[PDB]
C-alpha cells in the first residue's frame, strides 16, 4: 500500500521518466563536436560556412544537418589562455576539429605543441582529431614566392622527401605538394606517436574557398562512429 | 606592471599582522569538537536499522 | 624593490608559522582510539542521468538533492523513494555546478556559460522557469553556492568571485585576489565568511561583509580542485591534483595534518566532512572515494563501485548519508 | 580393439578438460571482474556456460566408450542424451546471435543502441536456450535406452530408409548451414561496411595494411575456417554410414570418434577465440593473472 | 548412429 | 609554497654559451616535467625545449634543435639549460614551467600568459 501522495509522486516521476527517455532519443541520435584553434587559425570563416547571446559568452554552438544527421559544433568564446581544466568537460565529444594555419611557419610549432598536448590529454585519449590544413591558397603563394625558408624553422624539412603515397593535385607545383605534406607529417607523427589504436587523426587539406568541408566531416565522424562501434563489441 | 606589486605588498602587509594562535590550542578545539558530536554522527556511529530513513 | 620587499614579508610569515607550530597534529593526537573501519553500503542506486553528472547538492530537508548533466539536465531526486521531483532543462548543455537554494525555492546552476542562472521551483504555477540570470563574468562558473533567498556568490574562472542580488542581478561584492582559475568556494556555518580555493595553489578566506582576503593558505603542489570547511567553522579542508588533501585552520594559519598514500597518485575532485568532522570523504579519479581520519589521516573505508571519476560528492546536514555522483551517470547513495 | 581404448579415451578427456580451462578462465574473469557492461559480455558468458555443460556432459560418452556399457539406467542415459544436444545447439545459437549483434551494431549503429540492452540480452538468452530445447525435441523425444541391448543412444522409429538419414540430413542441414551461413553473411558484411567506410576516410590511415582493420579481418575468417573445420566433418561423416554401412573396422570406430570430437574442439576453441582473442577482456586477463 | 560409431 | 628561481643569464657576443640554473622549492621535484620557454621584445611566450621527470624523453623546438642540452638534478632538485652557438634571435627572458598534475605527458598552460607554476626567468642578450 502506500499513501495518496505517493501516487501523486509516482506519476510525476513516470512522466519524467518518460521525457527523459525522448530527450535521450534525441540526444544519441545528434553528434556532437568541439573547435579549437587559434586566433589566426581562421575558425570564424570555417564557421561561416554553416549552410545546413551575451557579450560575455564563454561557448557559442553551430547546429548543421548533413545527411538527415545533425552535428551541434561547439567553440569556446570568452575564455583565458588557461585551458587545462575546462576542457575536460569535453571528454565525451564525438570528435575536435584542430584548425592549424599550414602557412604561418612562425606560430606553427605553437600549433605543432597545442596538438601535441591535446593528443596526450588524459581525459582526450580516446577521442580522435579531425586536423583541417586551412589557408593552403597562402601557403602556396608563400611557398612560390620563396621569402620564407622552412629549413629555418624545422632543418628536418631540408632532409624531407615527397612520400610516394601522395595525391598531387593538377597544376600543382611540386614545392607546395611537399610543403604541405611535411607540414601534415609533422603533425601525423605526433598522432602515431601516442595512437595506441584508440584514436587517430584525420588530416585534410581545406581553404577558405572550400564547402566540401561538412561532407569530409561527416565522413570522419561516420568513420568515428564504425570504430567506435567496432570496439564496443570486441572485434577490435 | 608594477601596480600588481603594490596591490600584492599591501595584501600582505595587511595579512601578516593578524592574531595567530598556536597549532596545539588548534588541535585541541578540533578534538573536543570531534568528541562531542562523535555521538550525533550517524556514519562514525553506525545505528540500528529501524531509523535509517532510507531503508 | 617592491618585489623584494614582498618576499621579505613573506619571510615573516612564515617565521609567525614557525612561532606557532609547536607539536603536530598527528602528535598530539595519538592517545584517542581509533575510528576503526567504517564500511559504508550502498543503499540507493540514482538512475536516468544521460551524459557525465557533474554537480550536486543535498537540501536542508535532507530530503531532496539536486543534480547536474552536462546533456542539459537539473534533476531532484527524492533521495528517500528516489522518485523524479523536478527535471529543469538547461539552455546552455555544458553545466559544470549547481546549487540547492536553503529555502527549498530555488536552484542554482552553471557552466562553461558565464551565468550562474537560477530557476524557481515553487512558482504558482507548478511549473519551472528561468527567473534570473547573473551574466558579466568572464569565465565559466566554477561554483555558486546559495548565501540566502536574496544574494548568491558565484566563482568565476576570470580569478575572481562575486556576490550578486537575485532581486537585482548586479555584482554587490567583488573578490579579485586569487591568481588562478577559482575552482571551488565553502561557505561557513554563518554564512559571514568563505573559503574559495584556485588553480594557484593556494586557497583564500573572503568576508561577505567587508569582502577583502584576510587569510591566504598555501601548502599544496598543484591546482586546488576541492574545498569544503569544517562543520565547527575554524578550519577548511582542501584537496588538489597531487593526490593529498590539506587541514588548513584559520585561527592558527597553518597547516595541521596531511592525508596522503604512496600508493594513491590520483587528483582529488571531491571533499566532505561528516557532522562530526571525524572522517572526510574525499573522491579520487580511480573510481573509488577514500574516509580518511581528520584526526589521525588514517583511511578507515574505501568506497568503491563506480565505473568512471567521481564528480562530486555530497553529506547531508544530519551526517546521515553521504551521495557520490560521477561521469558514469548515476549517482550512489552510501548510508 | 585395445589401441582404440589407450589413444581415443586420452584425447577425449584432454579436449574435455582443455575446454573446461577455457570456459572456467572466461566464466571467472567475466563474472568476478568484467561483470555486465553491455549484451557482449551477455552472450560471451551464455557461450561460455553452454561449452561448460558440454564439457561436463562429455566424461559420461568418454567412459561410455571405453566401457560399451550403460549401468547407470535410462534416467542419466536419456538426460545427457538431451543435455548433450541442447548445449551443442545453445553453443551454435550464441555464435549465431553474437554474429548478428555484431552485424547489427556496425550497420545500424541507430537501432542498435535502440535495441542492445541488458534486459534484452537475457531475454534473448533465455529465448536462445529454449529455441536450443525445442530445435532438439527431435533428440530427446527419440532417446531411449531399452531400444537396443546396452548402447545409451536413440531410438529410431522406423528403419534408416527415410529415417535415419532424413533426422542426419536435417539436423545437419540446420545446424550448419543456418547458424554458419548467417554468421558468414554477418561477418562479410561488416567486412564490406568498414571497407566502405575506410575507404571514404583517409584510406592512407596506415591501419588498413597489417593492423586494427587486418586484425579484425582475420579474426572474422578464421572463426568461420574454425567453425566449418571442425563442425562439417561431425554432420559429414555421420552421413556416410546411413547410406552406406562401413564394414565394421576399429578404423570406422575412429574414424568416428575423431568427428564426435571435432566439435568439441570447436568448443574448446571458442572460448580462446572470444573470450581471450578480444578487447577489454584480455584487458582484464592481464591485470589478474 | 547419433554420437555413437552406429 | 611553489617556487622557481632562475639564474645565469647575461650579456654574451654571439657564438659564446650560457649555463642556465633554475632551482625548485615547494614540491617533489622529481615527479613533475619540466619546460623551458622564453619571450622575446614584442613576441610571446615562445616554447623552447621540454624534459620529463627522470629525463629519458628530451624535446627541443626546431628552431634551437642541435644547440641546447636540458637537464635535470632531483639530488638537488635544479634543471639545467646549457645554451650554445647563440645567435641575436636567442636575446629574451628565459622562463622554466612545471607541468600542472604530476605523472602527466601533457602540459598544459605552459605557453600562457598568467601560470602560477613558473619563476621569474632569467634576461639573456
Amino acid at each position: 500500500t502506500l499513501s495518496a501522495e505517493d501516487k501523486a509522486a509516482v506519476e510525476r516521476s513516470k512522466m519524467i521518466e518518460k521525457q527523459l527517455q525522448k530527450d535521450k532519443q534525441v540526444y544519441r541520435a545528434t553528434h556532437r563536436l568541439l573547435l579549437l584553434g587559434a586566433d589566426n587559425s581562421g575558425k570564424s570563416t570555417i564557421v561561416k560556412q554553416m549552410r545546413i547571446r551575451v557579450k560575455t559568452s564563454g561557448i557559442f554552438e553551430t547546429k548543421f544537418q548533413v545527411d538527415k544527421v545533425n552535428f551541434h559544433m561547439f567553440d569556446v568564446g570568452a575564455q583565458r589562455d588557461e585551458r587545462r581544466k575546462w576542457i575536460q568537460c569535453f571528454n565525451d565529444v564525438t570528435a575536435i576539429i584542430f584548425v592549424v594555419d599550414s602557412s604561418d611557419y612562425n606560430r606553427l610549432q605553437e600549433a605543432l605543441n597545442d596538438f601535441k598536448s591535446i593528443w596526450n590529454n588524459r581525459w582526450l585519449r580516446t577521442i580522435s582529431v579531425i586536423l583541417f590544413l586551412n589557408k593552403q591558397d597562402l601557403l602556396a603563394e608563400k611557398v612560390l614566392a620563396g621569402k620564407s625558408k622552412i629549413e629555418d624553422y624545422f632543418p628536418e624539412f631540408a632532409r624531407y622527401t615527397t612520400p610516394e603515397d601522395a595525391t598531387p593535385e593538377p597544376g600543382e607545383d611540386p614545392r607546395v605538394t611537399r610543403a604541405k605534406y611535411f607540414i601534415r607529417d609533422e603533425f601525423l607523427r605526433i598522432s602515431t606517436a601516442s595512437g595506441d589504436g584508440r584514436h587517430y587523426c584525420y588530416p585534410h587539406f581545406t581553404c577558405s574557398v572550400d564547402t566540401e568541408n561538412a561532407r569530409r566531416i561527416f565522413n570522419d565522424v561516420t568513420d568515428i562512429i564504425i570504430k567506435m562501434n567496432l570496439r564496443d563489441c570486441g572485434l577490435f | 606592471s608594477i601596480a600588481q606589486a603594490r596591490k600584492l605588498v599591501e595584501q600582505l602587509k595587511m595579512e601578516a599582522n593578524i592574531d595567530r594562535i598556536k597549532v596545539s590550542k588548534a588541535a585541541a578545539d578540533l578534538m573536543a569538537y570531534c568528541e562531542a558530536h562523535a555521538k550525533e554522527d550517524p556514519l562514525l556511529t553506525p545505528v540500528p536499522a529501524s531509523e535509517n530513513p532510507f531503508r | 624593490q617592491l618585489r623584494q620587499e614582498a618576499e621579505q614579508l613573506k619571510n615573516q610569515i612564515r617565521d609567525a608559522r614557525k612561532a606557532c607550530a609547536d607539536a603536530t597534529l598527528s602528535q598530539i593526537t595519538n592517545n584517542i582510539d581509533p575510528v576503526g573501519r567504517i564500511q559504508m553500503r550502498t543503499r540507493r542506486t540514482l538512475r536516468g542521468h544521460l551524459a557525465k553528472i557533474y554537480a550536486m547538492h543535498w537540501g536542508t530537508d535532507s530530503r531532496l538533492l539536486v543534480s547536474a548533466s552536462q546533456d542539459g539536465k537539473l534533476i531532484i531526486w527524492d533521495s528517500y523513494t528516489t522518485n523524479k521531483v523536478h527535471a529543469i532543462p538547461l539552455r546552455s548543455s555544458w553545466v559544470m555546478t549547481c546549487a540547492y537554494a536553503p529555502s527549498g525555492n530555488y536552484v542554482a546552476c552553471g557552466g562553461l556559460d558565464n551565468i550562474c542562472s537560477i530557476y524557481n521551483l515553487k512558482t504558482r504555477e507548478g511549473n519551472v522557469r528561468v527567473s534570473r540570470e547573473l551574466a558579466g563574468h568572464t569565465g565559466y562558473l566554477s561554483c555558486c553556492r546559495f548565501l540566502d533567498d536574496n544574494q548568491i556568490v558565484t566563482s568565476s574562472g576570470d580569478t575572481t568571485c562575486a556576490l550578486w542580488d537575485i532581486e537585482t542581478g548586479q555584482q554587490t561584492t567583488t573578490f579579485t585576489g586569487h591568481t588562478g582559475d577559482v575552482m571551488s568556494l565553502s561557505l561557513a556555518p554563518d554564512t559571514r565568511l568563505f573559503v574559495s580555493g584556485a588553480c594557484d595553489a593556494s586557497a583564500k578566506l573572503w568576508d561577505v561583509r567587508e569582502g577583502m582576503c584576510r587569510q591566504t593558505f598555501t601548502g599544496h603542489e598543484s591546482d586546488i580542485n576541492a574545498i569544503c570547511f569544517f562543520p565547527n567553522g575554524n578550519a577548511f579542508a582542501t584537496g588538489s591534483d597531487d593526490a593529498t588533501c590539506r587541514l588548513f585552520d584559520l585561527r592558527a594559519d597553518q597547516e595541521l595534518m596531511t592525508y596522503s598514500h604512496d600508493n594513491i597518485i590520483c587528483g582529488i575532485t571531491s571533499v566532505s566532512f561528516s557532522k562530526s568532522g571525524r572522517l572526510l570523504l574525499a573522491g579520487y579519479d580511480d573510481f573509488n572515494c577514500n574516509v580518511w581520519d581528520a584526526l589521525k589521516a588514517d583511511r578507515a573505508g574505501v568506497l568503491a563501485g563506480h565505473d568512471n571519476r567521481v564528480s562530486c560528492l555530497g553529506v547531508t546536514d544530519d551526517g546521515m548519508a553521504v551521495a557520490t555522483g560521477s561521469w558514469d551517470s548515476f549517482l550512489k547513495i552510501w548510508n | 580393439l585395445a589401441v582404440s581404448g589407450v589413444l581415443i579415451p586420452l584425447v577425449y578427456l584432454v579436449v574435455c578438460v582443455v575446454g573446461l580451462l577455457g570456459n572456467s578462465l572466461v566464466i571467472y574473469v567475466v563474472l568476478r571482474h568484467t561483470a555486465s557492461p553491455s549484451v557482449t559480455n551477455v552472450y560471451i558468458l551464455n557461450l561460455a556456460l553452454a561449452d561448460e555443460l558440454f564439457m561436463l556432459g562429455l566424461p559420461f560418452l568418454a567412459a561410455q566408450n571405453a566401457l560399451s556399457y550403460w549401468p547407470f539406467g535410462s534416467l542419466m542415459c536419456r538426460l545427457v542424451m538431451a543435455v548433450d544436444g541442447i548445449n551443442q545447439f545453445t553453443s551454435i545459437f550464441c555464435l549465431t546471435v553474437m554474429s548478428v549483434d555484431r552485424y547489427l551494431a556496425v550497420v545500424h549503429p541507430t537501432r542498435s543502441a535502440r535495441w542492445r540492452t541488458a534486459p534484452v540480452a537475457r531475454t534473448v538468452s533465455a529465448a536462445v536456450w529454449v529455441a536450443s530445447a525445442v530445435v532438439v525435441l527431435p533428440v530427446v523425444v527419440f532417446s531411449g535406452v531399452p531400444r537396443g541391448m546396452s548402447t545409451c543412444h536413440m531410438q529410431w522409429p522406423e528403419p534408416a530408409a527415410a529415417w535415419r538419414a532424413g533426422f542426419i540430413i536435417y539436423t545437419a542441414a540446420l545446424g550448419f548451414f543456418g547458424p554458419l551461413l548467417v554468421i558468414c553473411l554477418c561477418y562479410l558484411l561488416i567486412v564490406v561496411k568498414v571497407r566502405s567506410a575506410g575507404r571514404r576516410v583517409w584510406a592512407p590511415s596506415c591501419q588498413r595494411r597489417r593492423r586494427s582493420e587486418r586484425r579484425v579481418t582475420r579474426m572474422v575468417v578464421a572463426y568461420v575456417a574454425l567453425f566449418v573445420l571442425c563442425w562439417m566433418p561431425f554432420y559429414v561423416l555421420n552421413i556416410v554410414n546411413v547410406v552406406c554401412p562401413l564394414p565394421e573396422e576399429p578404423a570406422f570406430f575412429g574414424l568416428y570418434f575423431l568427428v564426435v570430437a571435432l566439435p568439441y574442439a570447436n568448443s574448446c576453441a571458442n572460448p580462446i577465440l572470444y573470450g581471450f582473442l578480444s578487447y577489454r577482456f584480455k584487458q582484464g586477463f592481464r591485470r589478474v593473472l | 548412429x547419433x554420437k555413437y560409431f552406429p | 609554497q611553489v617556487q622557481l628561481q632562475e639564474s645565469g643569464g647575461g650579456l654574451v657576443q654571439p657564438g659564446g654559451s650560457l649555463r642556465l640554473s633554475c632551482a625548485a622549492s615547494g614540491f617533489t621535484f622529481s615527479n613533475y616535467k619540466m619546460n623551458w620557454v622564453r619571450q622575446a621584445p614584442g613576441k610571446g611566450l615562445e616554447w623552447v625545449s621540454d624534459i620529463s621527470q627522470s629525463g629519458a624523453s628530451i624535446s627541443y623546438t626546431g628552431s634551437v634543435k642541435g644547440r641546447f642540452t636540458i637537464s635535470r638534478d632531483n639530488a638537488k632538485n635544479t634543471l639545467y639549460l646549457q645554451m650554445n652557438s647563440l645567435k641575436p634571435e636567442d636575446t629574451a627572458v628565459y622562463y622554466c614551467a612545471r607541468c600542472p598534475a604530476p605523472f602527466t605527458r601533457d602540459c598544459f598552460d605552459v605557453t600562457s600568459t598568467t601560470y602560477a607554476y613558473r619563476g621569474q626567468g632569467t634576461q639573456v642578450t
